[PDB]
């Protein structure tokens, strides 16, 4: 996984699309079964303790950040970084392969850091 | 008399399609429970029934608890009120009469009309800057809804 940005430096009120870049691997041979595969994004404070669903005058998205990916090929997704009264947040993922709990498999260590002035 | 009070097939005709009947269904209403009636037909079809076939009636008329059956009507709005039910049904007769044939129907619909995506609001408010945040679910457990513009 990498993770494509627009801008680290934006200020308040702009709307910002987030690209993270996705690739299956070859050793996914294992399962074949789900070939859905369910991630998360999660937002971290570049402190600790990573604020929650509702991110509530913290930070602004469109839609539930589940954002399905394929074990086929180079599938893209996104969301839309609506910030709002902020500095120095944090971006990454996990995966989760389902939707119960007990289904996460992995977690990616791609952390990019963005900056609100 | 036949006298058969079971052990046979009972009804054995099928409702086909390429003839002139009426439909009725519900679409695109916003938050006030209506219906829609629709006529595929041609050359003068007649009046047709709205009744409330509903055992006590909670699928309500406006002021009076009527039926208020149509004459010369295809498509319309039956605004209705909601005497606390999530069900309800509706006998519908239509006499169609095309030509030397006083042609009729009697469908006996069970329209129940409960709305699905429950959305609920929250403003937050900055100086001379101002976003809304719109929570958005289903008012039905596990049964799901797509969505595709808001």
């Amino acid at each position: 996984v990498q993770l494509l940005l627009d801008e680290p430096k934006v200020k308040v009120g702009e709307i910002i699309n987030l690209k993270i870049i996705t690739e299956p691997t070859s050793t996914c041979r294992r399962k074949q079964n789900s070939t859905v595969n369910f991630l998360d994004i999660v937002i971290f404070d570049s402190k600790t303790s990573k604020i929650l669903p509702r991110s509530n005058r913290r930070i602004l998205y469109n839609g539930s950040l589940t954002k399905p990916i394929s074990t086929t090929k180079v599938s893209e997704i996104n969301l839309e970084i609506i910030p709002i009264e902020k500095g120095r947040y944090e971006f990454s993922v996990c995966i989760s392969k389902s939707n119960n709990q007990d289904g996460i498999i992995q977690f990616d260590s791609e952390n990019v850091i963005l900056s609100v002035i | 008399c036949k006298e058969s009070t079971k052990v046979l097939v009972k009804q054995a005709h099928n409702l086909n399609l390429g003839e002139y009947a009426l439909e009725l269904k519900s679409v695109q209403s916003d938050a006030l429970e209506s219906l829609q009636v629709e006529v595929e037909v041609q050359k003068n079809i007649g009046n047709m029934k709205n009744l409330p076939v509903s055992f006590s009636m909670d699928e309500i008329q406006a002021r009076k608890r009527y039926n208020t059956p149509f004459e010369n009507v295809r498509l319309e709005y039956y605004l209705l009120d909601q005497i606390t039910a999530f069900d309800l049904i509706i006998k519908t007769s239509f006499t169609k009469k095309n030509d030397q044939g006083t042609f009729g129907e009697t469908k006996k619909v069970r329209i129940q009309c409960y709305l699905q995506l429950s959305v609920s609001v929250e403003d937050i408010f900055k100086k001379d800057i101002f976003f809304f945040k719109f929570l958005l679910n289903s008012s039905v457990r596990e049964e799901p809804v797509i969505l595709y513009s808001s």
